[PDB]
This record gives C-alpha cells, structure tokens and sequence, in this order.
RNA sequence: CUCAGCUUCUUAGGAGA
RNA sequence: UCUCCUAAGAAGCUG
C-alpha cells in the first residue's frame, strides 16, 4: 500500500509539472484567443464596428 | 449592464498588449494603463465602453502584431 | 458714567463670550475655555476712521488688588515687553472705585491661537480664521474652498500658518525679555499665554509677588510646553536662517564641510528658551536616560531645520586597507540625537574578515562617492548620487483572469444587474514613473516638535501597557528566522538571498557583528520595491526591504520581546491572536471589558506610514527598549536606538538605481513595525484621552474624584518633574475602566464609558481629530472612523473584517466576515498565469472558502451564496482533475478523504471553540 | 553515518558559498573605490578640520557628471535650458539627452511645440566644466 | 520582489498510548 | 490505529 502511495504522489508530481509547463507555453495564443472570444460575446455595435473595419484593413 | 464583462475583457486586452511588448513605448503604455484603471474604477456602462472602444483602438493599430482575420472565424 | 469714563479712557469708539485660560488653583486645573469677565472694551480707530487691532480693557478692581498690581507695574514698568497700565480712580454712587486699563492690547491673546490650534474642530474655527485674517495671513475668500485646513488635500495650508511663524517669534523673544525685567525686579510669578497677547506684551501682575531684587524667579514650564507644537506648525525660526535674523536678507552660506552646529543650538536655546531650567544636550549621547533622550530631541528637532540639508547624515572618512583607500562612516549627524562618533573607528586596516567586509559593504558610503550627481526634479525628495548612467522605470503588470472561475459564477446568477455583490478588487496596472510617485508621498513628514511635559507623561502611562512582557538581548542561536528566502537588501541581493548570510556567517560572527552595533553607527541602504497585490485602489504600494545586518542585529535585539507580545492572549495589543476557533470572540469579550455605558468607536490612521513624527517612532523605540535594563549599558542602549534611527527613520533609500534621503515615517518592511505601530497607537490614544479630560471645565465636573484626577494630572503634567508613579498607576486604571481599547498596529476598537464622552472625561472621535491635526500633520475624517451604539453589532470594522452575532450551537458567539467582493475577486483574478488552472490550485480555493464560510450566517442570500459557489467550484475541480489523471493515465485517484472539502463541517470545524 | 555524510556536504557547500560571496563582495569594493575622483576627494578631505565630512558633499563637491530627470517642459526651460547650466555652485555641459524608452534626443527637438512628441521624463547627462 | 501574525494541505522524522 | 513535536515544500488571509 506504501508503494501505491508513492506511485501516486510522483505520477501527481508529474502531471504538475506537465500542466503548469503547457500552461506556460500557450500564454499568449490562449490570450488573443480568449480576448477575442470576450470581445464576440459583448456583442457591442461599437466594438464590433471596429472589429470588422480592422478585419476589413480599415485599421487606426 | 456587461459591467463586470467589460472589465474582465479590459483586464485581458491589457494583458494581451503587454504581451505585444507595449511597456517598450513609455507613451504607450502610459495611456493603456490610464484607460484600464479607468475601466475598473468605472460606475457607468457607457463610460466604460467609450474607454474600452478606446483601449481596442491601441490594439488594433499595430495591425502587424496580432492576426486579428486569423483570431476570429 | 458714558462719557466722561471714555475721555478718562482716552479716538476710541464707545463700548458672552469664551476665551481660553490656563488655570491652576486650589480649585481648578486645566487649559480650557471658560467665560470672560465683565470689562469695558474700548476699540481704537485710526485716523481715517480705521478700526485696528488695539483696544483698551478697562476693568474695576478692589483696592488692595489695584495697589499690589499698581507696584508690580511700577517694578517692571520699564520693560519694553510689558503693556503700558493706567491706575485711576472713577467717581460712582458718591465714592472712588479704582480701576486699571490695560492700553493698546490685542483682541486674541496666545493662549487663544495656542488652544485654536490645537483643540481643531473644522466646524467651529471661528477664532482660527479671525486670527488668520486679522494679521494677513490669508482673505475671507480662502476658506470658501473644500478642505482649506487639509494637510493633504490642501498642503497649501502650510503657507498659510506659516505666516504667523515671526509674531510667534517676536513673542517668544518678548517673552524672554519679560523673565530678565521679572529676574532683575526679583518678582516671582507664573507665566501663562492667557497674560500675553498676540504683539508678544504682557498685562497680568496679579499674582506676582516681590523678593530681593536680583533673585527673582519666573516660571515658565507650562507656557513653553504648551506652546512648543505651534513653533514647528508656523515654522517661527525661519527668520533664523537669514542674515541677521533678518527675512529680508540673504540666506546664510554656511560651509559645506561643516557638520557640528553644538555652538549654534546652544546659542539657539539660550535666546529663545534662556530660563527653561532642564538641562539641554545637544548631542544625545551625553544624555541621563531615555526621557531626557527625548527632552533634548525634542529641542533639536525644533533647531535642526535652521540648518543645511546637506549636513545631515553619515559622517564619512578615508581610511586604508592593504595600502587602498576606502571612504567609511565613522560617525552620524542625526537631525535629533546630534552628533554621534563611532568608538571602534581603525585605520590602515590589515585586513578585511567577513564582518568588516559586510559592514563596508552596507555603508552607503563607497556606493554614494562612487556614483554621479543626481539631481531629480521629479520629487522634492533629497537625492544623494546616481548609482546607474541610467535611470529605471519599473512598472506593475495587469492581473490574470481565471475566466473559468468567472464563468462558473455567472452560470450560477452571480454578477446579475443590481445585485449587492459586484467586483470591485482588482490588480491595477502602473507605468513606469509609478515607484517614485509613491516615494513622494515623503513630503507629508514634516519636522512636528511635540509637547513634551505632555509626552513625558504619556510615555510612562503608555509603558504601563507593556509591563507583562518579557524583553532582552539573545544570542545568535536562539534567534528565529522564519523564511530564509528572502532579499537580503542592497548590495547584498545580488549575491544570494538571506540564507547565504546566515549561513556564511557564524554564531560567533553574528555575536560580533551585534556587540559591534552596540557601539557603533552602521548606516545601511533601504530598497523600495513595488508591490504586486489586489486592491480596492488605484493606488500602488511599495515595501521596504532593508539590509541583512540591520535585520540580523534587530532581530537579535528585539525578538524576545516581540515573541512575548504575540505569544500573549487577553492584553490590548491583539498581535499574535488567531481569529479561529473563537479568538475573534474571545477578543471582543475581552475588549468589552464591563464597561458601564460601554460604546464602541474606531478609526485608522491616514498616511500612517508617511506622516508618522520622527519623535513618536523615537519614543517607540524607546518604548521597547525598555526592556533592556539588565542586559545593556546605557551607551549600549543609546547606540542600538543611533542604529536604529540611521537605518530605519532617516537612512538612504535606493528607488530605481538611485539614492534619495527618507525625511522621516515608519520603515514598513523593518522587524518591530507592527509593534512599533502599535506603542504608537496607544500613544496617540492616551494623548487624547490626556486633552480631553484637560479641556474640560473643573467647575461643571461633578463627580470629585474626576476632578481630584484631573487637578492631579495637571499637576504631574506641568508642575510635577519626577515622575509619580502611584498616579500613573491610578490613571492607567481609570482608562483601563473606561477606555477599553483593542491595538493591532494601526488598528484600533474602543469600547467607552458613552456617559464619560458626553461630559468630556473620556476622549472622543473629536479629541482624536484635534490630536491628529496638531501632533501628527493629518486632517482625520468622519469618513475614516466609526462608531456603534450597540454593542451586539459588534464593531464596524477590524482588520477589514466585519462581525456578525450568530448561534453557535447553544450559545451566541462573534463571527468575522470578509467582503465578498474581496474573496470573488481573489478567485476570479490571479498574479501568475498557472494559478489559472483550477485542477493545480485547488487548496487555493479552500482556503478562500475556509475565509467565505461565515457570510453563510449572514441575512443576505446573495452574501451566503459565495461560500457554496466555492464548494461546488471546489468539486467540479476535482471531477476535472480525476478525469483528467484518468485520460492521461490508466489509473483511478482513489482518494476518498477529498470529499470533506466540498461539505460544510470541514469550515464549520474553524470557528468552533474546541481547538 | 548517511546523515553525517549530509552534514558534511552542506558544510562544504556553506564554506564554498562563503568563499565565493567573499570575493565578490571584496571584488565590489575594490572596483568601486577606482572609480572616484582621488583629486578633488584629497581636497575636500584636507579641508576638513578633523577628517569627518557628511556624505551628502562627496557627490556634490567631486563628482565629475551629472545626471537631471525633468518632468516636464517648464522644469526644463527652468533648470537645464541651453547646452550648458549652473548647478551646485559649478558649470556643467550637457553631453546627453535620452528619454524615458533610453533614445537619444537632440537639443533642438526640446521646444514647446514638440513637447507633446516627447517621451518624458528626460534624463541630461553632463559633464562638469571647466576641467 | 520587505517585516510580522494566523490558517490549510503534503512529505520526512522523533516520542507516547 | 491515535495524539503531540522537529524540519522541508505549496497555498490563502491580515496590517
Ligand atoms: C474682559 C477682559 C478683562 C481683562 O482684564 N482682560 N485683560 C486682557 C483681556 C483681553 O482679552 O485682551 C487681550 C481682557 N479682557
Ligand atoms: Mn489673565
Ligand atoms: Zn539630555
Ligand atoms: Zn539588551
């Protein structure tokens, strides 16, 4: 029962460190993507104006 | 209404700028952080989206920094 | 009698009010308004009809009280300080009735600005803006602006008071001029502000009697005591600093490489306090023991600010080593203590062991000689030297959004339209000159010179708080560090953390490096350093970290008695109490106390850091020194509080590759801050106590032990020079009985006698506004304190905790609450991007639901709601995380003890009384 | 004897770590000490009555540069107006400009109309005149 | 990237019943 | 199996 123990505690060690290092790699991928997702949901004429003129190439 | 909302995205778009490295631009970066604490500190909607508007507008000049077609489908 | 009395009298025009005396009789004591008395008050008209600021006061009198005073005149009659007097006889009902007219005195006297000025109400400073008006220091039109008086938001204010600084100075020098007539006429009397108007004359011969002519003995403690804060506040001396004491010439150019001004305060004291009868040192070194330590800083802050800026500080001299010269502190020139020499100063040095190279490396000598010129115009700060050929501009990150989390909440109805419960911490971002915006609130510490008669007395009743204590000096092996993995300051940071120091350095290093502070001045550098936190305000916050051998040696020096104070339950100071398992109960019973009329109020200093006086964190010190009657010397002690001040009030601060000066305020980030706050604290408290029941009309108190209390605190106060500790004792109980407070640094709860308040025997939200305003340079508003008539609420507010009186079982007991803003914030945004993974961080989120349980108890369901929101994020997380561990590995959890962190008991556990 | 073993090792590694902070911080002292103006700090020190000076001096009376962080524009006209200024009783001449981003400015691009374009503060290195 | 206090969780070790 | 005490690591709150 003490190897269990030991097995689980290395094998939680272990998706840890898996977890945090992908978490780290995709910041700023999963930044954009999440700030664009927030910004469809707001559903703002103004936002969304100027969403769709920088789409457009119509940029500030 | 979409108070709460406004200052989530407003504290992710300020994330996302500094990631673009926008600190380098001490003007810059000056008036980003003006407009996202003004955001938080907000009482009225309309206020709110005028800044946010505003902060957007930062973001979406540098239109070589971020693939704005590619983010959204 | 109205016509022929006013020629007598004589361009005069024909002709209830409260007037501040400062009475001391067999009867009554104290420094408070009382009635005037019946006198014919005749104004004087310019030749252009003008009226100005000179009256004549004519007033009938006995015959036996008109003779003595007519002689008294006589003897001082030619003294240029002394108002002029008129004796006549007026015919009334067929007989002569003798009167005295005092000519050409002003409407206010001294003790009228000196009682304005310190009892401050903003809305009853009526007599504060006639002075100011009177004698041009600002328009009626100035006070139609919000906040005039404001130190803060109108630090223009200063401007305005200062203003008064040379009539202040022309009557203290009038004042000197009356006690050399009264010495050479060899008249004995009691000098009182209520006698000198606001021209610097005196008129009140009343209770002056005669003696041999060169023996004569004036008095004079009261008045200079009194009257010593309005010194600082108006600035007085500053005609000091010009040519011939003259404000329209040149400054004085002193030389630079002058240092020692001893001759200077001599000369300042002997013309402006010559017949203040304690002795003065100039250099506290050479001073008796702790309070006459602070007896002579209190004179040298007052004489400090006549002389350069660049004087001030670390005394530097070459010295060799191997041959090489190094520029090494060898002394200090302290704004309060003086000059002060190192003892163990060696020249060409053999060699350099690990201490020695420790202690050169701290000193901010070699960095500051080896660094350029500064000069920062963005603060009003002193800057010292440039240690970088560039400047840094470090700024403050956004938050991060656990969006998860705040979806979670949203599906659940939270942060719908109009509800209760809305965000509102978050982590706000800052540019890049944000650091040094925050060094600059600085300029609200300003030279304030204390009463000291009055703090004398306070020290001795605020040390009767900390008598259960144990104190004193341990050895480097009974010291107790409890992170290791923090900065080690500047230079040392950029070496290793603190864990490298302690271990390089030895026992016997670390004892050396001690007895080595205990006769020598180490003078080290403070970084500030910006803090990344969630907050209600926009405003950034920075901390200091200061340097590895100040840490180590006041560790070594004061642990002992910090452990003490925090290992100490049922006392005033609550540092150290747990609010689990019924402590926040236990300390509200405690704090209760079985007051009669019991009240609560509370307050919380503003800028408390910034605007602390350099004399009140000297007497702190002092405070807590006291513990070391046995283990130091008396040079050991007053070099261990050099050391102190020289590295945690007025040391070098490094901000952004920079060195500036630090005026003065508390070093938050040294060992004793919190326990410094809170002798602090309870030293402001006992002061308002001290004024409000001085204040207070003897005649209308109608309890006598009250008023045998208050004539006795006069006494000890002003009169009495030694200390008498049966009444220090005596007062300590009666604010034992009637002023209950509960101290966490600069937090405060007071349970008082209501009763007491209303009749002035107690102090009040009021008394701690005027103390405030004229002791620590702070306008302190209604908005910042709180009070509470009924004690089942429970105070307002405690450590940003409120309480709540809920059933517990059988009985009802005191809960604390947080705001639920504060906790959803903590979950909804993180300072590190892997805190947004909920599966990695689920303890995190029991801790926030262990702090969330009680809103459960709470009237308000959408208050209750938050606690079961963190319950049942904390299941779906471990669902994710199992499902998780099942599709990356072919494995089951198996842990079945989790369950309990998604069920109430677990938090109910927390604030049962059991444990 | 596997924790004695311990024992020793972390006493190795304290003395090698001491060992090295030793020489790093004795290396820090010595190269700072290279850096100062022997001259004018011979001076000032023989001026002095006993030896003791304040600190607050050495950089004053002996540094050979200066560095000015202006704010803003008025500061500017106000302190450090034209290629050379007055301060602490001596001359200086300007030698640099930057801005808050460490990019060079030139002198004639500091006028009131092109404020606005300016990344501020501004930071003036110069060098004091006359030798 | 400071001082101090309190609390939760995990692991290694010692003692007692 | 239970309790206490030493150390190490992670985390939360407060002034
Ligand atoms: C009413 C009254 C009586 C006496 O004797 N007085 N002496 C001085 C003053 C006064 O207020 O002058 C400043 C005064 N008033
Ligand atoms: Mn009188
Ligand atoms: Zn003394
Ligand atoms: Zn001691």
């Amino acid at each position: 029962r003490k190897l269990e123990k030991m097995a689980d505690q290395a094998m939680t060690q272990m998706y840890k460190q898996a977890r945090s290092e992908d978490k780290r790699a995709k910041v700023t991928s999963a930044m954009q993507t999440m700030l664009f997702t927030m910004l469809r949901k707001l559903d703002n004429d103004a936002l969304n104006n100027i969403i769709n003129n920088a789409r457009d190439g119509c940029v500030p | 209404s979409k108070m709460s909302d406004v200052k989530c995205t407003s504290v992710v778009l300020l994330s996302v700028l500094q990631q673009l490295r926008v600190e380098s631009s001490s003007k810059l970066w000056a008036q980003c952080v003006q407009l996202h604490n003004d955001i938080l500190l907000a009482k009225d909607t309309t206020e709110a989206f005028e800044k946010m508007v505003s902060l957007l507008s930062v973001l979406l000049s540098m239109q070589g920094a971020v693939d704005i077609n590619k983010l959204c489908e | 009698d109205a016509q022929s009395f006013l020629n007598r009298v004589c361009r005069l025009t024909p002709c209830v009010v409260y007037r501040a005396f400062d009475i001391y009789n067999d009867k009554v004591a104290g420094f408070a308004k009382f009635l005037k008395t019946n006198c014919c008050r005749f104004q004087e008209k310019d030749e252009d009809d003008n009226l100005i600021d000179s009256y004549f006061v004519v007033k009938r009198h006995t015959f036996s009280n008109y003779q003595h005073e007519e002689t008294i005149y006589n003897l001082l009659k030619d003294c240029p300080a002394v108002a002029k007097h008129d004796f006549f006889k007026f015919r009334i009902d067929g007989d002569m009735v003798p009167h005295i007219s005092r000519q050409r005195l002003t409407k206010y006297t001294m003790a009228d600005l000196v009682y304005a000025l310190r009892h401050f109400d903003e809305g009853n400073c009526d007599t504060l803006k006639e002075i100011l008006v009177t004698y041009n220091c600002c328009d009626d039109d100035y006070f139609n602006k919000k906040d005039w008086y404001d130190f803060v938001e109108n630090p223009d204010i200063l401007r305005v008071y200062a203003n008064l600084g040379e009539r202040v100075r022309q009557a203290l020098l009038k004042t000197v001029q009356f006690c050399d007539a009264m010495r050479n006429a060899g008249i004995v009397g009691v000098l009182t502000l209520d006698n000198q108007d606001l021209n610097g004359n005196w008129y009140d011969f009343g209770d002056f009697i005669q003696t041999t002519p060169g023996s004569g003995v004036p008095v004079v403690d009261s008045y200079y005591s009194l009257l010593m804060p309005i010194l600082t506040l108006t600035r007085a001396l500053t005609a000091e600093s010009h040519v011939d004491t003259d404000l329209t010439k040149p400054y004085i150019k002193w030389d630079l490489l002058k240092y020692d001004f001893t001759e200077e305060r001599l000369k300042l004291f002997d013309r402006y306090f010559k017949y203040w009868d304690q002795t003065y040192h100039p250099n506290c070194v050479n001073c008796l023991d702790d309070r006459c330590i602070l007896h002579c800083a209190n004179f040298n802050v007052l004489f400090s600010t006549v002389f350069p800026p660049t004087s001030f500080g670390p005394l530097v001299r070459k010295i060799f080593v191997d041959g090489v010269p190094f520029v090494v502190s060898t002394g200090y020139h302290f704004r309060e203590l003086g000059v002060v020499h190192n003892q163990d100063v060696n020249l060409h040095s053999s060699r350099l062991s690990f201490k020695e190279l420790l202690v050169y490396a701290a000193d901010p000598a070699m960095h500051a000689a080896s660094g350029n010129l500064l000069l920062d115009k963005r603060t009003t700060c002193f800057s010292v030297a440039a240690l970088t050929n560039n400047v840094a501009f470090q700024t403050v990150k956004p938050g991060n959004f656990n969006k998860d989390f705040y979806d979670f909440a949203v599906s659940k109805g939270f942060f719908k339209e109009g509800s209760s419960v809305e965000l509102k911490h978050f982590f706000f971002a800052q540019d890049g000159n944000a650091a040094i915006s925050d060094y600059d609130y600085y300029r609200y510490n300003l030279p304030t010179m204390c009463d000291i008669r009055q703090l004398l007395f306070v020290v001795e009743v605020v040390d009767k708080y900390f008598d259960c204590y144990d104190g004193g000096c341990i050895n480097a092996n009974q010291v107790i560090v409890n992170n290791l993995d923090k900065s080690a300051g500047f230079p040392f940071n950029k070496w290793g953390k603190a864990r490298l120091y302690y271990d390089s350095m030895s026992y016997e290093d670390q004892d050396a490096l001690f007895a080595y502070t205990k006769r020598n001045v180490i003078p080290t550098i403070t970084q500030m350093n910006l803090k990344y936190a969630i907050s209600a305000k926009n405003r950034a916050r920075t901390v200091a970290g200061v340097s590895i051998c100040s840490t180590m040696t006041n560790r070594q020096f004061h642990q002992k008695l910090l452990k003490s104070i925090a290992a100490t339950r049922g006392a005033t100071v609550v540092i150290g109490t747990s609010k689990f398992y019924g402590g926040w109960h236990n300390m509200l019973k405690t704090v209760y106390s079985d007051v009669e009329n019991p009240h609560l109020m509370g307050w919380d200093y503003p800028k408390c850091d910034r605007a602390m006086p350099n004399m009140l964190r000297i007497m702190a010190s002092l405070v807590l020194a006291r513990k070391h009657t046995t283990c130091c010397s008396l040079s050991h002690r007053f070099y261990r509080l050099a050391n102190e001040c020289a590295q945690v009030l007025s040391e070098m601060v490094m901000c952004g590759g920079s060195l500036y000066v630090k005026p003065g305020g508390t070093s938050s980030g040294d060992a004793t801050t919190a326990y410094a706050n809170s002798v602090f604290n309870i030293c402001q408290a006992v002061t308002a106590n001290v004024n409000a029941l001085l204040s207070t009309d003897g005649n209308k108190i109608a309890d006598k032990y009250v008023r045998n209390l208050q004539h006795r605190l006069y006494e000890c106060l002003y009169r009495n020079r030694d200390v008498d500790t049966d009444f220090v004792n005596e007062f300590y109980a009666y604010l034992r009985k009637h002023f209950s407070m509960m101290i966490l640094s600069d937090d405060a709860v007071v349970c008082f006698n209501s009763t007491y308040a209303s009749q002035g025997l107690v102090a009040s939200i009021k008394n701690f506004k005027s103390v405030l305003y004229y002791q620590n340079n702070v306008f302190m508003s209604e908005a910042k304190c709180w009070t509470e008539t009924d004690l089942t609420k429970g105070p307002h507010e405690f450590c940003s905790q409120h309480t709540m009186l809920v059933k517990q079982g059988d009985d009802y007991v005191y809960l604390p609450y947080p705001d639920p803003s504060r906790i959803l914030g903590a979950g909804c945004f993180v300072d590190d991007i892997v805190k947004t993974d909920g599966t990695l961080m689920i303890e995190r989120f029991v801790s926030l639901a262990i702090d969330a349980y009680p809103l459960t108890k709470h009237p308000n369901q959408e208050y209750a709601d938050v606690f079961h929101l963190y319950l049942q994020y904390i299941r779906k997380l471990h669902d994710e995380l199992t499902g998780h561990m099942l599709d990356m590995y072919s494995v089951m959890l198996t842990n079945d003890n989790t369950s309990r962190y998604w069920e109430p008991e677990f938090y109910e556990a927390m604030y049962t009384p059991h444990t | 004897a596997d924790q004695a073993m311990t024992q020793m090792y972390k006493q190795a590694r304290s003395e090698d770590k001491r060992a090295k902070v030793t020489s790093a911080m004795q290396t820090m002292l010595f190269t700072m000490l290279r850096k100062l103006d022997n001259d004018a700090l011979n001076n000032i020190i023989n001026n002095a009555r006993d030896g003791c000076v304040p600190l607050n001096i050495i950089p004053l009376t002996t540094a050979a540069k200066l560095m000015v962080v202006i704010p803003d524009y008025n500061t500017y006209k106000n302190t450090c107006d034209g290629t050379t200024f007055t301060y602490a009783s001596a001359l200086w001449e300007i030698q640099q400009v930057v801005d808050a981003d460490s990019k060079i400015v030139q002198l004639s691009e500091i006028s009131m109309d092109n404020s606005p374009n300016l990344a501020w503060p501004l930071i003036v290195t110069a060098l004091r005149a006359n030798s």
